[PDB]
């Protein structure tokens, strides 16, 4: 069972320009100071992204669709991103896939889920704050998959201090498989506008053989509800300081150079500029 | 299938981890990634 939601405030979606982010290491081969030509799918340079936040209460919790794979960064304090969602029809109709970092594990389920309209983040946060409430779905007729990663304890404790976690994340699907890289980092006390300048290489992290289809994502938040929030099921909330951009992918060639340990110190793209293109030509 | 010994300095024909090649199985200082097992050099021939 679920029950619309009301009380939302409508915001244009922000644009901002992406530096030097996005790039990953594409194969499971090492190599050592050489500058590798990859043909592969990337973010491209200085193309921009979407820009989402949340504090009105600034309830941003939109369908993005996904197209050849997904670059999601996130700038947090106390993990108020929580779950992701992906299917086609998100109604039992078709099989959809469903990764939640709720209390329990990390859950990943493949099932035919009967996902409502808009699904509720409910984790009824008492004095202790744990979940208390799921009314993400309903019900799944006959499933396939099901994983639980090892079991962890978590402290959901609603920590209001400044922005110390930098996520960045890209999302493959190619061929039935399911593809997570990932990165996170410690953001130093800065001033919280955009994602600074650098650079940063996404270890290959997760690798599933789900083969199924995906062709709309939506990412989920976590609501806090005190004595501070008076209302019924879906009127009464807390969100918190978070903000989250999203990008999409494009296959084109970079020019890698691998540092004298292993890692990509630097990369160029060879599309750009015509500087960019007589460095690619020249490998230099 | 089976677990051999392993074999220093000497010409031997070895399968590391399903990898079939003929060559010195010297050992090696050079840092790795906790992801991959593979090693490559300019010409692209495994080396490590
Ligand atoms: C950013 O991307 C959007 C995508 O539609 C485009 O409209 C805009 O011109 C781009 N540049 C800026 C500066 O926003
Ligand atoms: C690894 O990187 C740093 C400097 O780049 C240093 O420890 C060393 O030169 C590199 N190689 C190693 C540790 O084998």
């Amino acid at each position: 069972q679920c029950v619309n939601l009301t009380t939302r405030t409508q915001l244009p979606p922000a644009y901002t320009n992406s530096f030097t982010r996005g790039v990953y290491y594409p194969d499971k081969v090492f190599r050592s100071s050489v500058l590798h030509s990859t043909q592969d799918l990337f973010l491209p340079f200085f193309s921009n992204v979407t820009w989402f936040h949340v504090i009105t209460k600034r309830f941003d919790n939109p369908v993005l669709p996904f197209n050849d794979g997904v670059y999601f960064a996130s700038i947090e304090k106390s993990n108020i991103i929580r779950g992701w969602i992906f299917g086609t029809t998100l109604d039992s109709k078709t099989q959809s896939l469903l990764i939640v970092n709720n209390a329990t594990n990390v859950v990943i389920k493949v099932c035919e889920f009967q996902f409502c309209n808009d699904p509720f983040l409910d984790h009824k946060n008492n004095k202790s704050w744990m979940e208390s409430e799921f009314r993400v779905y309903s019900s799944a007729n006959n499933c396939t998959f099901e994983y639980v990663s090892q079991p962890f304890l978590m402290d959901l404790e609603g920590k209001q201090g400044n922005f110390k976690n930098l996520r960045e994340f890209v999302f493959k699907n190619i061929d039935g498989y399911f593809k997570i890289y990932s990165k996170h980092t410690p953001i130093i006390v800065r001033e919280p506008e955009d994602l600074p300048q650098g650079f940063s290489a996404l270890e290959p992290l997760v690798d599933l053989p789900i083969g199924i289809n995906i062709t709309r994502f939506q990412t989920l938040l976590a609501l806090h509800r005190s004595y501070l929030t008076p209302g019924d099921s879906s009127s009464g909330w807390t969100a918190g300081a978070a903000a989250y951009y999203v990008g999409y992918l494009q296959p084109r060639t970079f020019l890698l150079k691998y540092n004298e340990n292993g890692t990509i110190t630097d990369a160029v793209d060879c599309a750009l500029d015509p500087l960019s293109e007589t460095k690619c030509t020249l490998k230099s | 299938k089976k677990s051999t010994n392993l074999v220093k300095n000497k010409c031997v024909n070895f399968n590391f981890n399903g990898l079939k090649g003929t060559g010195v199985l010297t050992e090696s200082n050079k840092k790795f990634l906790p992801f991959q097992q593979f090693g490559r050099d300019i010409a692209d021939t495994t080396d490590a």
